[PDB]
DNA sequence: ACTACTT
DNA sequence: AAGTAGTTAAGCCGGTC
RNA sequence: CAACCAGGCU
């Protein structure tokens, strides 16, 4: 999960060769999709990359403080000095083919929190096991293998 | 001038000043 | 790094939870219900400190 | 933050100024001029929720006290300082939040919602909730390989000692429909 | 571990629901956090300072 | 039907690409009958167009089908004797009252519309139907 | 020469800017994957643990010890593992190298990709030697200890592909451009007020010739010419994982006319 | 559970890796999501037991629901925000890569169609292949506004023998709709052809999609440099619209509206004005975001957010609320202690005037978390209580 | 209510789902460590019990 | 867990064969083959040169679905050639190219410094 | 908590440029912003690497056995 | 909370 | 007219007796 | 194959 109730889980893995990337080589390590944005209005997000985008660029420790006299404009003007495009969008190249993306990607940095639960310590499956005694009927609990 | 005003900035010295003493669970002990 | 403020019975580390409630001491009005032989309430509940 | 308008060269105005500041820093830097000081000194007060009832506050120290004599269109917008019966003024806003809330950045930027559920997903994260982990027996926990700091940050991390021990990594995202997956 | 060492309980009651409490008030600014509060169940009930 | 059913040549009266960075609907009238309309969504990166025009407009059901090859045709027949040739369907047949007709054709996507009515025997309401332009 | 011309522009030890000329985006593309993750490399992929006491746990350094990189000049005439026949592995098929730290000084004890040694015959040949660009000559530094702490590992390096792992990966990044002056439209740039103006252009807009207006859309247009920088790591030379890309992606091609003969007979 | 629909049966393809996969049109139906949400599946057991399953509940059945008349299950996400570009006369595709498309539809009667341009370049439009996947006989005619049989603005939509005539293609003829491409499919060529119709469309969709790329950040966001100050007068004016009638109630000067206080038609006027306000600030920008704006791309579609989204991101949040009443005095006679009291104006009663790209001020901020605090709280007990009643 | 109008059950199995754009519809993809838990009673037949003696 | 073993991505297992080849039957003298433990990076470009022999009518790929390292690739060409030869080409020529291009690379890396 | 080896995003080796790093900071009284275009880490994915990395190791060392 | 029959 | 019991969403996952 | 108190996730 991101910093913004952003939650979500994988659901594919790819290597570089697969990746979409820009230009001068870099590459993601996720990739989230453009749709839980305008819902969600979790705008934060998209700030906090551009932000980190530059710090990362810059090395100067990003201030994403609550009310500061930060400001879009500024973070765009300032990673424009660095010469990438001014929003944060670069062009990329589709890694099975190579051609470049009729769009741009919103790339760049973010803090991600990898959180407790993992799927191989939930998936759980039974066919007839343990019973209860008073029951009769399945225990309960996949710890206890129950259904 | 050793008395002039403070601006935004300034806050945050005073904030350390304060965890520096209390620290995040003070009320706990005290 | 550790800022304390719990304890360790039996040797798990225990935290006492803050606890809400209403101040003693003190007087208060409250309006009552359409279906009520009373109209308002003065309540102040007394506690020894 | 305490006011009074105790400036017989001027307004109404704050009682610590850039010399208790500096006086501070000086301690700080050090690592006599506390915090038990800003207190005895009268200059700052701890005015509870009853109290605070017949007070008024300023929230910006500064921008809500000199007078009014162009305005930038990337900023927000503000109201004003439109008074002088300010017998306090707010440390910082940011210090309304707490803890969680204090690591999200730009919550100013949120639908509210959003943020109360970082506040409780956070506390589901991983990362090195102590140094001594190799010598302590818990049942269970998580420690992650190579943590990293935040890129973006916020002036509240720096006493929750967020940087020190940090609960995730800056991946290098990107936000497109991609195979699909 | 923060966190926690900062949050309070306040007893729910019968009529429980309703919001009296359950909602974010005026006199709760600087004072409690308006953000943290955990999703549904005792949602508001518990509170961190 | 391999011969051409309809053809004429129309001047630009005007054409428009409302938000379309590589399609304008365009329209003129005939050099002739000043009945015969004409509105023609054209891929104007493959064949730019600025009003008032000189064009040659043609029909017909073939050009001398099934999977569609590639060229090979270097040298095969061609009614290409054209700068822009589509192909399409027609769906409607409207009549404007009176004895004037008109149809319309949609070349995945890309529409049309025709005026007049002297194609008597000539447009048919077939799913054929190249579209030409020449000049 | 004949086909697809190159023209190396500038060039080093640890990178290739050049500009691949007359190829179709296709086979440009497919020599880039290649580099990236099918060069047989040689790495760390057994580590017996002896005796460890730092504050890393096991399987920690292990990780590490695949990425560090070992020599793989010669990687081309060692086997793998897996297609040699010795119960396990062999000097034919395997390096060993050793590890061994205490810390002696008052002082932080460091342990680098120098200290390893390699214990089996390299039947002489470049391969598996903790390559090191470092500028003192240390490089990689696998972990720290205190006071008496220890740790004796053993390692042997394989053979083996990025597919099956990235540490036997030896590119790491590869710049890929083309069409600088986005003049086949293959995007749609983005933009509030002007595309030119908020659109950065790059270093390679020079060595082509700018649009100018007037001129229709050039649809004929195909795509040839990529600017392209193969960096590399160290196991194997800048050169290489260019001219051994561009080979292992051909022995491929190869395998497919190969298997299509066999195929032929039964 | 809630309804049929949440319980389907489904054929096994054993795969790899520990987590159940499931096609995503079908997703919808479960009211499943991914950020970690579980679910059950239960293995028949009886020769006669599984009939009843694959001859009662299976998905292709359950597709056209009788909840209410109409299918239950359609395109979302990135294949139906996919599929509005695929569609756009704008949009041309050729040869090398149709190819791949039409080979991608796994009955592809293995015969190229005609491109729709032969002329200089051989072109396909999205339409055309995209048709290859719309079987044959499924005929349809919508007409949305300024549609006419030549639909100007590429509307409505008409979709003869199976092939498409004209329209944009999004939500209202590929989705879960009425008069549906998939209600007529479905009752039309069966639950069959229907079920495997989300397939091809999907893995075509999906597939271009893959390569044209999408996307989303900040930048579209951000209303036009005029269309912002245009809009922060908006909100200012409506500011004293408000203030008069501050004053005018203040002189004592207004008629109490029959049946309310002075007070209650006060407030009443008052807010119907800010909101009224907001609404305009966004519209605003609403359309002055042009097609590129991804949001709005997005929105078109109908693949999410909407009018209210772009409005609190890009213009003006809006005045928060608790119980009807705007922000109250919980604070005697006024909001927080930053204010003096019996003050009413809007910056007080709760309106936010900073949009989410600007960002809210401490009060904006603590405002606004009182007005979600209910939401969050409701939301914790319309669930509950809806729970009892559904049982 | 909880025994006799609902109750646990055998042959059933449970983990964390994720979309997957290449799956028919009416499919469903399920980890092989499951298939290879649950189970199907199969009645041996001439018609199976080549099949079945394989599995066996 | 349920996780493969990475080297699957490129080991023909136990009884398989890199290719495999079955006639289309939608289509006269066209022909589908299936290309085992392989990826985009052989395929696109087999797919890509076969897009050049003007007697090739047809000539597509696809990567069934991720998890699975494999292709199938559909090529249809004029009666009288056979497409298996078509592959055949349009494999050389890669080749023949790709030479080419490792002779040039290496001619300019030698006249270089650095 | 150790220099990670190599970068995550694109696996460029960056486990010697530590104490590289550390010093064109202390003695060197160079600026991190640069101190990193110092030892070649270019693009971000890199400098991402060790401008973030929180050396840990130390603090666990200073402990005992 | 909210409804019924008790208090 | 107050009072006083019952119903109060659904499934999965540490501490004493 | 226990309960009872308690706490947490969607
Ligand atoms: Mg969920
Ligand atoms: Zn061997
Ligand atoms: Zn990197």
């Amino acid at each position: 999960a991101s910093r913004h109730g952003q939650k979500g889980t994988i659901g594919i893995t790819y290597r570089r060769e697969d990746m979409p990337f820009t230009a001068e080589g870099i590459v993601p390590d996720l990739i989230i999709n453009p749709h839980a944005i305008p819902s969600r209005m979790t705008v934060a997000h998209l700030i906090e990359c551009l932000l980190s985008k530059v710090a990362a660029l810059s090395g100067n420790e990003g201030d994403a403080s609550p009310f500061t006299d930060i400001t879009v404009e500024g973070i765009s003007k300032l990673l424009r000095e660095h010469g990438y495009q001014s929003r944060g969008f670069e062009v990329m190249y589709n890694g099975h083919t190579g051609k470049k993306l009729m769009a741009q990607i919103f790339f760049g940095p973010t803090y991600y929190q990898r959180l407790r639960h993992m799927v191989d310590d939930k998936i759980h499956a039974r066919a007839r096991g343990p019973m209860q005694v008073l029951t009769r009927q399945p225990v309960e609990g996949r710890s206890r293998d129950g259904g | 001038d050793e008395s002039a005003p403070i601006t935004a900035e300034d806050s945050w010295a005073v904030i350390s000043a304060f965890f520096r003493e209390k620290g995040l669970v003070s009320q706990q002990l005290d | 790094f550790d800022m304390g403020g719990y304890f360790i019975i039996n040797g798990s580390e225990k935290v006492l939870i803050a606890q809400e409630r209403s101040a003693g001491n003190i007087v208060q009005v409250f309006k009552k219900a359409a279906p009520s032989p009373i109209s308002h309430v003065a309540e102040i509940r007394s506690a020894l400190e | 933050f305490i006011v009074e308008d105790d400036e017989s060269l001027g307004h109404k105005e704050l009682k610590v100024r850039k010399g208790h500041i500096a006086k501070l820093m000086a301690t700080e830097y050090q690592d006599e001029y506390t915090w038990s000081s800003l207190l005895n000194e009268g200059l700052v007060e701890y005015i509870d929720a009853e109290e605070e009832e017949s007070i008024l506050i300023a929230m910006q120290p500064e921008d809500l006290e000199p007078a009014e004599a162009d305005v930038d269109p990337a900023k927000r917008i503000r109201v004003s300082h439109h008074a002088t019966t300010f017998t306090h003024c707010e440390i910082h806003p940011s210090m309304i939040l707490g803890v969680a809330a204090s690591i999200i950045p730009f919550p100013d930027h949120n639908q509210s919602p959003r943020n109360t559920y970082q506040s409780a997903m956070g506390k589901q994260a991983m990362g090195v909730f102590l140094t001594n982990y190799n010598v302590r027996m818990d049942t269970m926990a998580n420690i992650l390989y190579y943590p990293q700091k935040p890129l973006g940050t916020t002036r509240a991390m720096e006493y929750l000692k967020f940087r020190e021990l940090p609960a995730g990594q800056n991946a290098i995202v990107a936000i497109a429909c991609y195979s699909g997956y | 571990t923060l966190s926690h060492l900062r949050r309070t309980n306040t007893p729910i009651g019968r009529d429980g629901k309703l919001a009296k409490p359950r909602q974010l008030h005026n006199t709760h600014w600087g004072l409690v956090c308006p953000a943290e509060t955990p999703e549904g169940q005792a949602c508001g009930l518990v509170k961190n300072l | 039907m391999s011969n051409t059913l309809f053809d004429d040549i129309f001047q630009v009266s005007e054409v428009d690409p409302g938000r379309y960075n590589k399609v304008c609907r365009i329209e003129a009238a005939s050099t002739t009958q000043d009945q015969c309309k004409l509105t023609l969504d054209i891929n104007v990166e493959l064949f730019p167009v600025a009003a008032q025009d000189s064009l040659t407009v043609t029909i017909a059901s073939s050009l001398n089908t099934r999977s569609w090859r590639p060229p090979q045709a270097g040298d095969r027949s061609l009614a290409d004797d054209y700068d822009y040739v589509m192909y399409g369907t027609a769906y409607k047949f409207e009549e404007v009252s009176k004895d004037l007709i008109a149809v319309y054709y949609s070349f995945g996507g890309l529409l049309m519309r025709l005026e007049g009515n002297y194609r008597n025997l000539n447009n048919l309401k077939q799913e054929n139907a190249y579209l030409l332009i020449r000049r | 020469e004949e086909g697809p011309q190159v023209k190396i522009r500038e060039a080093s030890k640890d990178n290739v800017d050049f500009i691949l000329s007359n190829v179709d985006l296709a086979m440009a593309n497919s020599l880039r994957r290649v580099m990236i993750a099918e060069i047989p490399t040689l790495a760390i992929d057994s580590v017996e643990v002896e005796t460890n006491t730092t504050v890393l746990a096991d399987e920690f350094i292990a990780h590490r010890l695949g990425l560090i990189p070992l020599q793989s000049m010669d990687i081309e005439q060692l086997e793998y593992s897996r297609d040699c026949f010795c119960e396990d592995h062999c000097d034919k098929c395997s390096v060993v190298l050793t590890l061994q730290a205490f810390g002696e000084s008052e002082s932080t004890t460091n342990v680098y990709s120098k200290d390893l040694v390699i214990v089996s015959n390299l039947m002489g040949r470049n391969i598996g030697h903790p390559i090191i660009q470092d500028k003192e000559g240390n490089g990689v530094l696998i972990c720290k200890l205190r006071k008496g702490q220890e740790l004796k590992l053993t390692c042997v390096a394989k053979k083996g592909i990025a597919k099956e792992h990235a540490k036997w990966g030896p590119a790491a990044a590869i710049e890929f451009e083309y069409d600088p002056w986005n003049k086949l439209k293959h995007t749609d740039y983005w933009y509030e007020q002007d595309s030119a103006k908020e659109w950065p252009q790059s270093k390679n807009c020079e060595y082509e010739d700018p649009p100018n207006e007037g001129d229709p859309f050039d649809y004929k247009a195909q795509a040839d010419t990529f600017y392209m920088n193969v960096e590399s790591v160290g196991s194997i030379p800048v050169d290489q994982v260019v001219v051994r890309g561009i080979d292992t992606l051909q022995k491929k091609v190869a395998s497919i006319l190969l298997a299509l003969t066999q195929m032929d007979q039964d | 559970s809630l309804h049929k629909m949440s319980m389907m049966a489904h054929r096994v393809k054993v795969i790899p890796y520990s987590t159940f996969r499931l096609n995503l049109s079908v997703t919808s139906p479960y009211n499943a999501d991914f950020d970690g949400d579980e679910m059950n599946l239960h293995v028949p057991q009886s020769e006669e037991t599984r009939a009843e399953l694959s001859q009662l509940c299976a998905v292709p059945l359950q597709i056209v629901s009788p909840q209410s008349n109409k299918p239950c299950m359609g395109i979302v996400q990135d294949t139906l925000c996919g599929i509005r570009k695929l569609t756009l006369r704008d949009t041309f595709i050729e040869l090398d890569q149709v190819l791949n498309m039409l080979y991608w539809v796994p009955d592809w009667d293995g015969v190229i169609p005609t491109p729709a341009i032969i002329k200089p370049k051989p072109l396909w439009s999205g339409k055309q292949i995209l048709s290859v996947a719309i079987p044959n006989g499924i005929h349809l005619q919508r007409f949305d506004e300024g549609t006419t049989l030549l639909s100007p603005k590429d509307n409505g939509m008409l979709i003869i023998d199976g092939q498409i005539i004209f329209g944009v293609v999004e939500k209202k003829t590929v989705g879960s709709s009425n008069g549906g491409l998939i209600h007529v499919v479905t009752r039309e060529k069966g639950p069959q052809v229907c079920a495997k119709l989300f397939g091809n469309i999907q893995k075509v969709v999906n597939f271009w999609l893959l390569h044209n790329g999408f996307s989303t950040g900040i930048g579209d966001t951000i209303a036009d440099g005029p269309t912002m100050r245009e809009i922060t007068e908006t909100i200012a004016e409506a500011k004293k619209k408000v203030l008069d009638v501050t004053k005018e109630a203040q002189a004592n000067l207004l008629t109490a509206k029959h049946g309310m206080t002075l007070r209650e038609s006060f407030e009443d006027n008052v807010v119907r004005f800010l909101n009224e306000a907001r609404d305009k600030a966004g519209r605003l920008a609403e359309v002055n975001l042009k097609d590129l704006n991804n949001v709005k791309q997005m929105v078109m579609a109908g693949s999410k957010g909407s009018f209210i989204n772009i409005a609190q991101m890009s213009a003006c949040v809006g005045q928060q609320s608790v119980e009807g009443k705007r922000i109250a005095f919980g604070f005697v006679d006024r909001t927080l202690p930053h204010f003096s009291k019996d003050d009413y104006s809007p910056e007080s009663k709760g309106f936010v005037e900073n949009s989410y790209l600007r960002g809210l001020t401490p009060q904006e901020f603590f405002f606004h978390a009182m007005g979600g605090r209910e939401g969050l709280i409701d939301t914790a007990v319309k669930t509950a209580e809806t729970g009892y009643i559904q049982r | 209510r909880g025994n006799l109008m609902g109750k646990r059950v055998d042959f059933s199995a449970r983990t964390v789902i994720s979309g997957d754009p290449n799956l028919e519809l009416d499919q469903v993809g399920v980890p092989k460590s499951i298939a290879k838990t649950l189970t199907y009673p199969e009645v041996v037949t001439p018609y199976n019990i080549d099949r079945l003696t394989q599995l066996v | 867990m349920n996780a493969p073993d990475r080297f699957e991505l490129f080991l023909l297992g136990e009884g398989e064969s890199k290719l495999k080849i079955d006639p289309d039957t939608k289509a006269p003298n066209a022909v589908v083959i299936t290309f085992e433990k392989e990826d985009h990076t052989l395929g696109n470009l087999i797919r890509a040169e076969l897009l050049n022999d003007r007697k090739v009518l047809f000539a597509a790929y696809k990567v069934e679905h991720p998890f699975f390292a494999r292709f199938k690739l559909r090529i249809q060409t004029t009666e009288g050639y056979d497409p298996k030869d078509a592959l055949k080409n349009a494999c050389n020529s890669i080749i023949n190219k790709l030479g080419a291009l490792k002779t040039n690379f290496e001619t300019e890396w030698n006249l270089q410094t650095l | 908590m150790i220099v990670p080896v190599r970068c995550f995003s694109c696996g460029k080796v960056v486990g010697d440029k530590w104490e590289s790093y550390l010093n064109l900071l202390q003695e060197d009284e160079l600026d991190e912003g640069t101190a990193l275009s110092r030892l070649g880490l270019k693009r971000y994915c890199c400098r991402r690497m060790i401008l973030t990395h929180v050396d840990l190791i130390e603090k666990f060392l200073r402990y005992n056995p």
